[PDB]
RNA sequence: AUGCGA
């Protein structure tokens, strides 16, 4: 799953005294530690695994005199699949105050996903089944996915009777 | 000290007071003293005894 | 509002709904360091302790059951048939 | 043309023509005349009812306002006596803060322990350089004001009279006094007091203070700011320096070409380079 | 402006462009399944103001949308019925062509000139073109017509006449549809193409014409005298 | 607001009263199932002596009071087993004894199908272990005074919901539209308004068909053919 | 809610009743006058819209508190409308009493003895007394003026025996009378009393000629002329607009007239509060000012987006003002200016300005009552579809409480649900600590918050709370020793200290599916938890009576905070309390499917 | 139409006896049904 | 338990002599004087009080304005939803009020 | 009308009584048993000491405590009633019963209790034994209970300073041990209880 | 609101 985002440093764009916010550092003060995520450009380094609380970037912002920091806030942690730097229909913009990081989800498959044939009998995992405790057949497999029988008599879903049948008989 | 669990919600008389004479006040002391002695309070009941003192004539 | 225990007409039994609040109430005082009248028996949760309480019917409340009009019977636990 | 628009109504709809003529109705002559001078004695009984408020705006302006200022001279016939010194520094202050001794004091670090406050800014230096001459006493009073501002300022945050007093360099009581009473908002008490003098500097006396500053390097510059360089110094807002100086009513632009000479800023740069400057004529 | 109004799908003006609402008409290509990419371009809604509608006359499918509307691609809630969806094969007119020269092979075939023909009703066949009253004949040649303009449709001999003209034929019917012979071959007419026998070959067809036609579904039910493709 | 008072009559929250008892009898439906079920309980006789068993409860009430009653007013009761010539010297025990209170305080309806069971079983009670009609009798009296509605139920809302939940599987109107038309307007306007006419065992059909054409509107436009103005 | 926290003020009942300028006065916490909002486009204005008075704001405190944002409860400010207007929301009452007066007496067009008849009646059924309201009819007899008050003799002999009867039988008493029926032959009688109230096309009393009353329909009332049959019998008894002043002080009049009838008119129950019926209580003189921190703006991420209030109260300022100054102006024309009729156009401006203040107000009552998508009023606020009190008050968001896809589970009980261990971690129960739960709470501070059984704060006694969020085990071990500590404060001596616990396998929990169609549908079901999972495992058992199918359902868990409701979740709602439904009493829970196909196979005669 | 039973309580002085279940949910109180159909008071020692 | 005590449950402000809730303010400490509860409909102008005709001694609370009044010292705290407070925002306007009953008055 | 708001006015801010000077020759009669009708809290924990638990609770802070609705110090209490929930017990029962809260199991109660209370008012003349001289004012103490002080400015000019030296009396010697005085006014905004005397009346 | 899970 990716997630695409915007790190802008106009938000307030304001007026037009300013316009200074600059990727990076000054204070020194903050703690080195950033640099296990943010390369000395305050931009993250692409690639790098990101968890809640995790700064997203680091920028400096004269009127605070403060290296501060965009925190990532999510449930999940990402990885970083792009950094892609905007200066792009801009007058000027060198600064480079628009920043768009791309981020990488992994999702598994897991208990609560749902799942559907290509006959609308759509279900969620209940439960990831031990190998062992699957039933393996006389071909000595076990099967992928189990769909309960019951669920047909009143859907009535036999075209996907005739796609099992088809299928195995396909891939034989 | 700001709620129900220490402070009364509501206070009223239900008679205008009665004005204890000296003698009805030195037994309450006296009884009540005697009772709590019987806790900060101790230090306000140690100003007490000196009342009681002072009631008496001198601390 | 007394209603005379000699004209006390309510259900003899307790109600679910008493017997539920009842369980409640104390389990909730227990909880909040009142004397328990039984013995421990080992118990932590203060509930089932008052489930205890209920079956001995050492539990000290009253019930107040009201009439619409605004009468109440005052009720022992240790009288109404718990169930 | 409205009428002529009833005519074309007329022939579309009879029921929407029917709503139309109904507002001329509500309409009707409006303002009756008989009705209007009864009406008239209405207004009478209204100026008896009427909310007789004020001014509405000039009582403002002159009164509390956005942001606080000292008091200007409305009668000032030159810019240097609109805000006087007492009014930027309150005569009962300003009748205790003798400067005679950093006038005289040569040395740089003896100065510093004659000034109030010690810090990380540039401006006594700036300053300094200029006030050689005890006819420059009063000016050298205003410095010790902004320095007494800049502790004020950087220890806006500071919520103790103790924690503050660990800034300064022993200031005179009746100093922090006047500023703590008019420039902040107190939490007054004899139960905090018994521990400490407790209290906070909200956002308006935060303005206020940033335009008591501002004022003060406008006299020492003789109503002449340089926008863009006091901005850096200050580290404030461009926004809030531009607002700040024009609540004061100073005319902010672009450098004229004496002022760009005398400041020795290309010529190209002086539209981008602003000025703070006051007039005559007092701003409204 | 186009940017705004595309970017919160409000089109408003003093004419109101002749349309029911002055929002919903734009969406989200919303690329999260290339299924879902190709499904919004063959999506097409009955308007968000019969959404507002309370019954369901709407929402039935009907038979008329045989090859037209999908019967089973149709969300489930709400929209059910009216967000319908294009056939797979199906076809939207972009331009409008060659409508000058039919006039000329109608009056070859026999129409009246409106000047002339000085008639009008429920008796007669009316001949139109794109909503131009070019003619009446009777309903005898109205079946006429139709049946050899379909063949000089299929033909291609008279270039004055585009194979994806939709030929409206109405015969008379006891309070039926009012007769006429309405061609149409302007924008927006959906069309779809069918198996035209006689010629052997294909023919574009559009729902107007379809209701009187008979379209057998696979070649061994075609009855005789019946399904003309 | 509508509830159960402690009385067993049903008032609202206000404190209007709405019915005197639940259905009339204040018998909970998820105890009602088995209340009717005899026979099978008596084949659990044992077992259900053992969850009602009533020297624990016998000491606290009368199973008399209710069951004197019983006597004068099922004797007068059986006398009067013509409707509107009623037994009106005798409410029904529910109205005269507190149905907690006195075991025996039962709908008569109950009670009249419970004595006939009791009667058309004598040959199951040639097949009990000793069970007479007064202990299976009393037991099932006493399944009845278990069985009440408790006093605060909120019977309204049970009420309510029963009604709207089973709504949602859904010549005149029927289903929903119809209890829109009756429940939420109460409109005077029904759709199709009908009356049912009972007609004698006497009137032959032949009879029914004349009343019928003999009742319906005839307007003139119904005999009319054809109307010409010149 | 803290248990520790008691409070023993219960309301018991709720008076409605209209409030009166001079309380507002009194009371208001400031009048706020100036029409602007923000200054110098930053800074809040002097005795404006955002005057401190009105509530903390910005790290400014509360003018009227001196409190923080997050302290001061705010207070409530008031504009002084310039001229009196009309009540919206009683406007049609308004017009209602305007139509029933008489224009040269100012009084009722009806019976006076009439009138006192409908007092009575009005009067009885504050003590309901609809049996004697009945037999009030029967007082029967040009008629004397000494008849007519032989009439009001015996009408008020008959109010003294109908209450002396009703006192001396408290068949009702002082508090009143109270009943549906009551309030439904009030409304009855209220209504008939309109009708003969409206039946006076002229005065009976005096005989006069009332003029015919139109009006716009919020802003506008106007009074016809009469007809000269009328015009010369009113000789014999010897459409212009007029503002809501001159409304005013007729109906103050007429009000004040009728005031011994209107008395009973306007109680459906004993006026207790000696009440005067004031015309004042339809007009507004002033408007209140809500506290801005009600009035704070809606900024949802980024985007801070201006109060509607502002706005419509402003336009209220600068409307109000804008008349103001033209009475300025007048005040100028005013000296004399004799024959200057340029005002013959500022009086233009009066009365437009006079509509439009009007209609702006209605504005900032309801939307649909001013003259495209304009900011809601107070109206729109209230209603719509939920009604404020729909929306946050008969349904509101509620903390303790998860919402995940449920997942089946057979093997757990048909009672239990499986919560996964992130809900498990992230629930708390406030548990007061004792000797009996001591070694438990001193374990789950142990494990730390991050961990099973453990526990994410510890509430002292002293009421104060501390996290346990991002302790060390050294600091929680710190404070497991601690847990038992002696008392401190005589205040707090009777307390003892909580742990907000993790959710664990003895607790109980309210689970609830989407439609609650009915009761049966939100049950309590124990909590297990189970090792990783992540989704709501729930046994197959149940889903008849959700109404719930894996499909994707998801479903709410609530999470208790009290042994009352502890005890209801774990006794009353619980699914052994539902095993039949009160529709019909047939079970609604049993196996399902494959389960009923297992009991076909396995208990075939075939199998052994 | 909230505000029309808005308009004839205030303009009836009414009183709310607080008896709707929804209104007591107003009002925040132990509602009246069930197990709010009656009080619960205790037994305590005297000596 | 969950639409109040887990949502808004707030112990919030109630005049004993007045039954509203809007009303209520914390009174201005004093150098003298902690933090007091006043309602305001409960006091007097110190400027009036009768004093042509007319002192407790602590019937007087100071408001941020500086403002002293007489009586006002009456009003307790009751358990309540905040949004029941939300109310007087629409309905104070709205021109009503709560006469918000409790023990003896 | 306008005199019903008066008579509030007046008739809820009368004061009862005007405690005298004992023969005119002791301290006023400030101290005064009025019964009263509270309303108090009880925990759980107090079901073994329930009278004494509303005392320990309520009662124990009270003492040597200002109220405002009495006007003094309490002196003391007398008399505690648990008033019975539920009638009949010619007040007399081996127990007691108590409503409990909807919500909690705290219990809340009538109570009826006699209190000994210290109510001074202003102009009542008292003697004091100095606590101290300073020369603004000067310390006394009430039974050893009530501190006092006679700021400067309520003093007699007439007095004398011998020098925070020492104060010479009207009379024109040195003043030592007791003291009498009029009071003025008490205060009582803060920490502790409070009060003011004065010496020109 | 557009769309959508149930
Ligand atoms: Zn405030
Ligand atoms: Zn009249
Ligand atoms: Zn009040």
């Amino acid at each position: 799953m990716y997630k695409t985002e915007k790190v802008d440093l106009a938000l307030n764009r304001n007026r037009g005294d300013p316009i200074t916010q600059h990727f990076g550092f000054g204070n020194d003060e903050w703690p080195k530690e950033w640099l296990e995520k943010l390369d000395e450009d305050g931009l993250p380094y692409i690639g790098t695994y990101v968890e809640e609380g995790d700064p997203i970037c680091a920028y400096f912002d004269d009127t605070l005199n403060k290296t501060k920091i965009k925190t990532y806030h999510s449930s999940e942690p990402a990885y970083i699949e792009e950094v892609n730097l905007i200066g792009d229909e801009s007058n000027k913009f060198q600064e480079l105050q628009t920043v768009s990081i791309k981020y990488r989800i992994r999702r598994t498959p897991q208990i609560g996903d749902k799942f559907s044939s290509r006959h609308g009998q759509k279900g969620v995992c209940s439960r990831k089944w031990p190998t062992i405790d699957m039933p393996f057949s006389e071909t000595g497999i076990q099967p992928d996915i189990i769909i309960n029988p019951h669920a047909f008599p009143s859907r009535m879903t036999i075209g996907m009777f005739v796609e099992s049948l088809a299928g195995k008989a396909g891939a034989l | 000290t700001a709620t129900t669990l220490n402070t009364p919600v509501v206070i009223h008389a239900t008679q205008l007071p009665q004005h204890v004479s000296t003698d009805e006040v030195l037994q309450f002391l006296e009884s009540f003293i005697d009772e709590k002695e019987n806790t900060n309070l101790s230090s306000s009941i140690s100003q007490l005894k000196r009342i009681q003192r002072d009631f008496k004539g001198l601390p | 509002k007394a209603i005379p225990k000699d004209q006390r007409a309510t259900t003899p039994y307790m109600t679910k709904y008493e017997r539920a609040r009842i369980l409640g109430t104390r389990a909730l005082q227990i909880s909040m360091n009142a004397p328990v009248f039984v013995d421990l028996e080992g118990e932590t949760d203060p509930l089932r302790i008052a489930m205890k309480e209920l079956a001995e019917k050492k539990i000290p409340l009253v019930i107040r059951r009201y009439l619409p009009d605004g009468s109440f019977e005052d009720w022992s636990v240790e009288e109404l048939i718990v169930d | 043309r409205p009428s002529a628009l009833r005519n074309a109504l007329g022939e579309a709809f009879g029921t929407k023509k029917a709503k139309k003529a109904i507002a001329d109705l509500e309409r009707n002559r409006i303002d009756s005349d008989k009705l209007t001078d009864s009406a008239i004695d209405i207004v009478d009984s209204v100026r008896t009812a009427s909310k007789d408020l004020p001014t509405r705006a000039q009582l403002d302006e002159i009164t509390s306002n956005d942001r606080p200022t000292p008091l200007a001279n409305i009668d000032a016939t030159d810019v240097e006596q609109i805000y006087p010194i007492e009014s930027i520094i309150p005569k009962k202050e300003l009748q205790f803060i003798r400067v005679s001794s950093i006038l005289k004091e040569a040395d740089k670090e003896k100065k510093l322990e004659l000034f109030p406050y010690q810090n990380n800014s540039k401006y006594v230096a700036k300053k300094l350089d200029s006030l050689t001459q005890p006819s420059q006493m009063t000016k050298l009073q205003l410095l010790y004001y902004l320095s007494l501002l800049l502790g004020v300022y950087e220890n806006r945050r500071v919520n103790n009279k103790t924690k503050l007093l660990e800034r300064l360099n022993s200031p005179p009581e009746i100093l922090v006094d006047g500023i703590l009473s008019r420039f902040t908002v107190i939490k007054p008490g004899q139960f905090g007091r018994s521990k400490d003098r407790s209290y906070f500097i909200d956002p308006q006396n935060e303005d206020k203070i940033l335009c008591y500053i501002l004022a003060i390097i406008m006299h020492l510059d003789n109503f002449i700011v340089e926008i863009t360089p006091l901005a850096h110094e200050l580290n404030l807002k461009p926004s809030k320096v531009v607002s700040l100086f024009r609540v004061l009513g100073a005319i902010v632009k672009g450098a004229t070409v004496a002022q760009a000479e005398a400041f020795g800023i290309p010529k190209s740069t002086a539209a981008s380079y602003k000025i703070a400057t006051m007039k005559v004529p007092f701003k409204l | 402006k186009m940017q705004y109004f595309l970017s919160t799908g409000n089109l408003v003006s003093q004419s109101g462009l002749d349309l029911q609402q002055v929002s919903g008409y734009t969406v989200v290509a919303e690329k999260i399944n290339f299924y879902r990419f190709i499904s919004h371009f063959r999506m097409v809604h009955r308007g968000s103001f019969f959404a507002q509608l309370k019954t369901t006359t709407v929402r039935k499918l009907l038979p008329e949308s045989w090859g037209f509307l999908c019967p089973v691609h149709t969300p489930d809630g709400s929209p059910c019925g009216l967000l319908n969806h294009f056939a797979h094969k199906c076809r939207i007119s972009t331009q409008q062509s060659d409508v000058s020269r039919i006039p000329s092979i109608l009056y070859s075939l026999g129409v009246a000139p409106a000047s002339h023909t000085f008639a009008a009703g429920p008796s007669l066949c009316c001949v139109q073109i794109d909503g131009k009253i070019i003619g009446w004949v009777s309903h005898e040649q109205g079946k006429i017509i139709a049946d050899t303009l379909r063949y000089w449709k299929v033909e291609g001999k008279t270039p004055g006449l585009p194979i994806d003209l939709e030929i409206g034929y109405v015969p008379p019917s006891t309070r039926g549809q009012y007769p006429g012979l309405y061609l149409f071959g302007g924008h927006s007419r959906m069309l779809r193409p069918v198996r035209y026998l006689p010629l052997d070959k294909e023919d574009i067809v559009g729902p107007f014409e379809q209701v009187y036609m008979n379209i057998a579904v696979t070649p061994q039910e075609i009855q005789n005298n019946v399904h003309t493709h | 607001g509508v509830h159960v008072s402690y009385d067993n009559s049903i008032r609202d929250a206000d404190g209007t009263l709405v019915q005197f008892m639940y259905g009339g009898d204040a018998i909970d439906i998820t105890k009602e199932s088995h209340m009717t079920q005899f026979e099978f309980c008596l084949d659990n006789y044992y077992a259900l002596l053992k969850k009602y068993n009533p020297s624990a409860l016998i000491e606290h009430l009368d199973v008399e009071s209710a069951l004197k009653y019983s006597k004068k007013t099922l004797k007068y009761r059986k006398k009067h087993s013509p409707h509107y010539k009623q037994s009106v010297k005798y409410d029904p025990v529910l109205a005269k004894y507190n149905p907690a209170k006195y075991l025996g305080s039962v709908s008569e309806n109950f009670q009249d199908k419970l004595e006939s069971f009791l009667d058309k079983n004598s040959k199951l009670f040639k097949s009990s272990d000793g069970v007479n009609e007064k202990k299976f009798r009393a037991l099932m009296q006493l399944k009845y005074m278990r069985s009440l509605i408790n006093p605060g139920e909120a019977v309204g809302i049970i009420a309510s919901q029963s009604v709207g939940e089973p709504s949602t599987q859904m010549n005149v109107t029927l289903g929903i539209p119809r209890l829109r038309e009756i429940v939420m307007t109460a409109s005077a306007a029904i759709k199709t308004p009908q009356m049912t006419l009972p007609i004698w065992n006497d009137v032959s059909d032949e009879q029914a068909d004349t009343f019928c054409k003999s009742i319906s509107k005839v307007l003139l436009s119904e005999v009319i053919d054809k109307v010409i103005v010149t | 809610m803290d248990i520790s926290k008691p409070v023993g003020s219960e309301i018991t009942s709720v008076d409605f009743g209209i409030l009166t300028a001079k309380e507002i006065r009194n009371l208001s916490a400031k009048q706020i006058t100036n029409p602007t909002v923000l200054d110098n486009l930053g800074h809040p204005v002097s005795g404006g819209l955002y005057d401190l008075a009105l509530g903390a704001f910005l790290r400014n405190l509360c003018s009227t508190c001196g409190l923080d944002e997050k302290f001061c409860p705010g207070h409530q400010g008031h504009i002084e409308l310039p001229v009196p207007c009309y009540n919206p929301l009683f406007f049609n009452q308004l017009y209602i009493y305007l139509r029933a007066s008489c224009l040269f007496c100012h009084h009722f067009r009806l019976k006076s003895v009439e009138v006192h008849r409908y007092a009575c009646k009005l009067r009885l059924l504050q003590y309901g007394l609809i049996d004697e309201s009945y037999k009030l009819d029967e007082i029967t007899l040009d008629i004397s003026s000494t008849l007519l008050n032989e009439l009001k003799s015996k009408r008020s002999e008959y109010v003294d025996m109908a209450i002396a009867k009703a006192l001396s039988d408290g068949r009702t008493t002082e508090r009143g009378s109270f009943t549906a029926t009551v309030n439904d032959e009030r409304k009855k009688l209220v209504h008939e009393f309109h009708k003969k109230l409206l039946s006076r096309g002229k005065c009976d009393n005096c005989g006069m000629f009332s003029p015919k009353f139109r009006k716009d329909g919020f802003t506008k009332i106007f009074e016809t002329a009469l007809n000269e049959k009328q015009i010369t019998n009113n000789r014999v008894k010897g459409s212009t607009y007029i503002l809501s002043t001159e409304v005013k002080n007729i109906l103050d009049t007429v009000f004040r007239k009728e005031q011994c009838v209107l008395q009973y008119v306007f109680h459906s129950r004993p006026n207790l509060s000696r009440k005067l019926v004031k015309a004042d209580s339809f007009f507004m003189d002033v408007l209140v000012v809500p506290p801005t921190r009600f009035r704070l703006p809606s900024k949802l991420g980024e985007e801070v987006h201006e109060n509607s209030q502002n706005q419509l109260l402003s336009k209220v300022l600068t409307t109000s003002l804008l008349i103001r100054d033209l009475n300025d102006d007048l005040s100028k024309l005013q000296k004399d200016k004799v024959s200057l009729e340029d005002r013959r156009v500022i009086f233009s401006r009066l009365m437009n300005a006079f509509v439009t203040i009007q209609n702006d107000v209605n504005a900032f009552i309801d939307s649909t009552k001013a003259q495209k998508v304009p900011i809601p009023g107070v109206k729109q606020a209230l209603e719509k579809k939920e009604g404020l009190f729909r929306k946050h008050m008969m349904g509101k968001r509620v903390n303790y409480a998860a919402r995940s896809v449920i997942s089946p589970d057979p093997n757990i009980e048909t009672n239990e649900i499986g919560v996964p261990p992130v809900f498990a971690v992230k629930l708390t129960y406030p548990e007061p600590v004792t000797a009996y739960n001591i070694a438990e709470l001193r374990q789950a501070v142990i494990n730390g918050p991050d961990k099973w059984p453990g526990a994410t704060q510890i509430q002292n006694e002293d009421g104060s709370l501390v996290s346990l969020i991002g302790m060390s085990v050294e600091q929680r071990k710190a404070l497991a020793n601690q847990l038992l500590t002696p008392s401190s404060n005589v205040s707090t001596h009777t307390l003892n200290k909580k742990v907000y616990r993790h959710i664990k396998n003895r607790d109980v929990v309210l689970m609830n599916r989407q439609p609650t169609l009915h009761k049966a549908s939100m049950m309590g079901h124990k909590v297990r938890v189970l090792p990783n999972e992540k989704t709501l495992r729930l046994h197959y058992a149940n889903t008849g009576a959700y109404n719930a199918d894996f499909d994707g359902d998801e479903m709410n868990m609530h999470f208790p905070q009290n042994e009352n409701a502890r005890a209801e979740a774990l006794n009353l709602a619980n699914t052994d309390s539902q095993y039949l439904t009160p529709t019909s009493g047939s079970p609604v829970r049993g196996l399902i499917q494959d389960h009923i196909s297992a009991g076909v196979w396995l208990t075939s005669k075939d199998s052994f | 139409t909230t505000c029309q039973f808005l308009t004839k309580a205030v303009l009836d002085n009414e009183r709310e006896q607080l008896d709707s279940p929804s209104a007591r949910i107003v009002v925040g109180k132990l509602n009246n049904v069930g197990t709010g159909s009656f009080d619960v008071l205790a037994k305590v020692p005297n000596a | 338990d969950r639409l109040l005590n887990s949502s808004d449950y707030t112990q919030a402000s109630v005049c004993r002599e007045c039954g509203s809730i809007l009303t209520t303010q914390q009174s201005v400490p004093r150098i003298g004087s902690i933090s007091t509860v006043c309602c305001r409909r409960c006091s007097m102008r110190f400027e009036d009080a009768k004093k042509l005709l007319t002192e407790d001694g602590e019937k007087i609370f100071i408001d941020d304005s500086q403002i002293w009044e007489d009586g006002q010292g009456n009003k307790f705290v009751g358990g309540n939803e905040t949004t029941t407070v939300a109310i007087p925002f629409v309905l104070k306007y709205l021109d009503s009020e709560l006469s918000a009953m409790g023990i003896r008055l | 009308n306008e005199n019903r708001e008066t008579a509030r006015f007046i008739k809820k801010h009368k004061k009862q009584v005007t405690n005298p000077i004992d023969e005119k020759n002791g301290t006023s009669n400030c101290i005064v048993r009025v019964p009263i009708a509270l309303y108090v809290s009880l925990a759980p924990m107090y079901l073994e000491n329930p009278l004494q638990g509303v005392m320990k609770q309520h009662l124990n802070p009270l003492v040597m405590k200002y109220n405002n609705k009495v006007g003094g110090v309490v002196l003391g209490y007398e008399g505690l009633k648990i008033l019975d929930a539920d009638p009949l017990s010619k007040e007399d029962t081996s127990e007691k019963l108590i409503k409990i809260t909807p919500d909690t199991p705290f219990g809340f109660t009538w109570c009826h209790v006699n209190l000994y209370v210290w109510q001074p008012q202003v102009g009542d003349v008292l003697e004091g034994y100095i606590f101290i001289q300073s020369a603004s004012h000067i310390g006394l103490l009430i039974h050893d209970a009530f501190n006092a002080s006679i700021k400067k400015n309520n003093i007699p000019v007439d007095w004398t300073f011998v020098h925070l030296g020492h104060w010479v009396d009207s009379n024109g010697e040195p003043i030592d041990g007791k003291l009498r005085f009029t009071v003025r006014n008490v205060h009582t905004t803060g920490r502790v209880v409070s009060v003011d005397g004065t010496l020109i009346s």
